[PDB]
């Protein structure tokens, strides 16, 4: 209950919050740490500061109204709570393909620049990590702005959601379903992140005098800032500036009432008119949820940034490290090789679920990574040299038969090395799914663990694949071909 | 074909002590 | 604003009190008495009180404080499951008809504890608190939600904060429901619940027994459509101490179960003064805990219960029948029902099973079609009472003649039936298949379906059986006799 | 069987005018 008392708990927060990482076998100690301080102090704080008496549905149609006075489209669709994605628009005609059904002026917008021009002005133009990061500049912004009851961009506010999936608001337990994958350490650095950035701008607006006007400095939870950032992260858009020559963050109203399906972008910013536009994906009949898709984004990112998990994500890939060792005999000249391709020595490839499994630099280098000296002398000396550089990263123009089942044994291991890393099985996996009931949370996380490793297993199938064909075409001294 | 195409939920970098 | 809703109280309450309007004047009605509560609700500031935390940061109160009063807390969590909402999980083996949660009468809400509250002297002095035991539990439920130190605010706060009953349905989703049979009972408790809120709005404002209530210094619209939405999805009939009355209940703990279909499962132990739930089924550990609510309709299910339940076993239609006074045989059928132990004009039910129609409808369908001949044989004689004994049962039947009128009859009358709906069966499976809808939308148009259905397989099953008995009639078969 | 089956969310009636 006592101001002195969350001040010496946001101090201690700030401090944890800021130490080194822990070195990753201490992660998840670190982060059951750091959830321990932050529910302490969240339970002697009374949630979101600002909550409004009427429901989500209640402020729909002063949103639109306040669209349409300031230009936007406002006909045509309608809001409707889905069961599976939340709020979404609905259309009320048919729509087709390639219509442009959606558009909304800059003026309705939050902005890194409103930001600026609005009461966080002063403590934006001092403090460090505001003008460095406009994600939580934004995040601030719309605080500010929830908190005051006139604010120009309260019908906006009174329609966003009260609480997301993002993995912010996870149970410990729920978490704990990730153990061992890929996808974890994020969650961890996105727990400490944000607990760290509460702390700090706590203790920033109790005392710093460009504050003293902020509404914040009566009130601002935990709850508050866990809100924020979910909000932005799980609806931010990069636009141009109004000239055109830098980039920014914005959240954009009624638009982002859109959720996700499979597609391509088909929303984009008229810089004359000064709006962003949003042609439809495909048609809508009248009755019809309206869709738009989001970006190629993976499932960890959708659900750590984005807070749901997409079934049949046909961008969903993992992560795989990979680099020559200076151990290797040949690293001078696979290095070398590597640079003219524009490869770095060491770095992080993807694993793709959908056809091709890797991509061209992927492939690239996996082939210098196995290729003999004599290989390497001919990708770097003589007349076609720059030639054999410029078709290393496609699949029709091996470097050598041989060359190629080097590279899908190694992928093969490796992918199913990679594998048996994890905590559970695919076939484990499978069976909690199916024999448990959980909640929407825990079924994320399950899924996003049991992602990892389909397509790890894909990889492991395609590599054994491909390894026999081009055995086969050793053993078959077939011709080689030649670009 | 779009100049500027809006992606949304863009991930960003929230790690402050990085920058 | 004080004068100004009490002004628009006393209207509500005078329009909700008028007559019914005549059945093809409701839906006006019903639109003209939500135009009214919406603008009351827009001018309330929703829940009177509302709490810091969310939903399950209370649930660990709850369970403390019902381990402290004798009850069963180890085995289970309480789970947000997407289907059902929250609910009860293993977290040990539970098998079946095993004595797995116990609530002792000291823990739960009812009629009794609502006299001897702050409530009581309202109580004994209001005629509606008087009569209606679910009614008092609202405001008994309503006066403890607003008192702080309430011995049951560890229940209250783990309360559901909104509902799916009608009540809280949008305008269009009700329309759906348009020349169904559900739906008047929809505008019943529409009408019935705004009446109420007015009537006690004004008595709490009135009465000098209502000092004492924190309701006399806010009591909304959103806080009536709440409490007896809670009562009405929630509440139990339990006896009394004494064992020589019924009571009406909330059960906490026990009532965060959810429903799948069996057979009921608990029951009052009153020599332990304690309510006993044995489990279901067989639940493993990471299992949902379910039991069975007991024998309703869909209609039941979504107008008091506030959901829709696929595959509900105890599906049923109404069917209003009566003999009519033109009818010459008019006193003879008249008797015969009222020896049988039946009304002459009824509303009866008609199931989605093999037979569609209980005992008592068969033997009213069968006086119904009798010629005067065979009246006679069940008024007259050493053998009538015999002859009313078996008119229930479908093994012996009074005449083949009998059968196949009664068949014909029920095969028109459904026909009938379901001429008067607004939509074919095919057309209401193709809205749920081709528009996307909100959970309540869905539950509007499946009710109207299973509606048609249910008629649809009485049509067809007295199409069966007037077949069968004509042709016993022609092959001129004996009849059975009971002996 | 069971002496005192309980029902979850028995039904009720409401109408106070009625009853
Ligand atoms: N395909 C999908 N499946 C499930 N949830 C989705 C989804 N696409 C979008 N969402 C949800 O919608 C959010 C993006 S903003 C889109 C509107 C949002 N449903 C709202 O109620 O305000 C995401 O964070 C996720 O919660
Ligand atoms: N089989 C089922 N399907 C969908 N909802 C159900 C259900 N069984 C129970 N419910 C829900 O549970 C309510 C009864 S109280 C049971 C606990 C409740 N889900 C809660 O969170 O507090 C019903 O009004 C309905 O909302």
């Amino acid at each position: 209950v006592s101001p002195k008392e969350i001040l010496n708990l946001t101090s201690e927060l700030l401090q944890k919050c800021s130490s080194p990482a822990p070195g990753p076998g201490k992660e998840w100690e670190e982060y059951v740490q750091i959830r321990t301080l932050v529910e302490k102090i969240r339970k002697k704080q009374k949630g979101l500061s600002v909550t409004f008496d009427g429901k989500r549905e209640d402020y729909f149609p002063d949103l639109m109204k306040w669209a349409s006075e300031n230009g936007a489209s406002v006909e045509g669709f309608e809001m409707v709570n889905f069961k599976e994605e939340g709020f979404g628009l609905r259309a009320t005609r048919d729509i087709k393909a390639e219509e442009l059904f959606l558009w909304v002026p800059r003026k309705l917008l939050m902005t890194v620049e409103s930001a600026k021009n609005s009461v966080l002005g002063p403590l934006y133009s001092q403090d460090r990590i505001l003008q460095a990061m406009g994600n939580i500049a934004l995040a601030f912004h719309l605080l500010c702005e929830r908190a005051s009851p006139n604010s120009f961009w309260q019908p906006y506010i009174q329609t966003l959601p009260s609480e997301y999936d993002t993995p912010l608001y996870f149970e410990e337990d729920e978490v704990r379903y990730l153990q061992s994958t890929q996808a974890i350490h994020d969650v961890f650095s996105q727990y400490k992140n944000t607990a760290r950035q509460y702390a700090y701008f706590y203790k920033v607006i109790q005392t710093h005098p460009h504050a003293n006007k902020l509404p914040l400095k009566d009130s601002f939870t935990y709850e508050d800032y866990r809100w924020a950032v979910s909000s932005v992260m799980t609806r931010q858009n990069q636009i141009p500036t109004e000239d055109g020559s830098r980039v920014t963050l914005a959240l954009i109203p009624l638009w982002d009432m859109c959720n996700h399906t499979n597609g391509l972008i088909t929303t984009g910013y008229n810089l004359e008119d000064d709006r962003c536009e949003c042609v439809a994906l495909q048609d809508f009949r009248a009755g019809e949820q309206i869709y738009i898709f989001y970006g190629t984004r993976s499932n960890a990112e959708f659900v750590i940034h984005s807070g749901f998990f997409f079934d049949n994500n046909s961008h969903d890939r993992v992560k795989i490290k990979l680099g020559v060792s200076k151990s290797d005999r040949l690293y001078a000249m696979k290095a070398e090789v590597l640079a003219r391709a524009g490869i770095p020595t060491s770095s992080v490839f993807a694993l793709h679920f959908t056809e091709p499994p890797i991509s061209a630099q992927l492939l690239a280098f996996l082939r210098v990574f196995c290729m003999t000296e004599e290989e390497l002398k001919e990708h770097l000396l003589g007349d076609s040299a720059i030639d054999r550089i410029f078709t290393l990263g496609n699949s029709e123009f091996p470097v050598s038969w041989d060359n190629e089942v080097k590279l899908w044994t190694f992928l093969e291991d490796r992918a199913s090395l990679l594998l048996k890393t994890y905590k559970t099985t695919i076939e484990e996996d499978k069976s909690v799914l199916k024999n448990h009931d959980l909640s929407v949370r825990a079924k994320m996380a399950i899924k996003l663990r049991l992602g990892e490793k389909e397509i790890l297993e894909k990889a492991v199938k395609s590599a054994a694949v491909n390894r026999e064909y081009y055995r086969q075409q050793m053993e078959e001294k077939a011709p080689l071909p030649k670009y | 074909t779009l100049k500027y195409p809006i992606e949304m939920g863009i991930v960003t970098n929230w790690d402050d002590m990085e920058k």
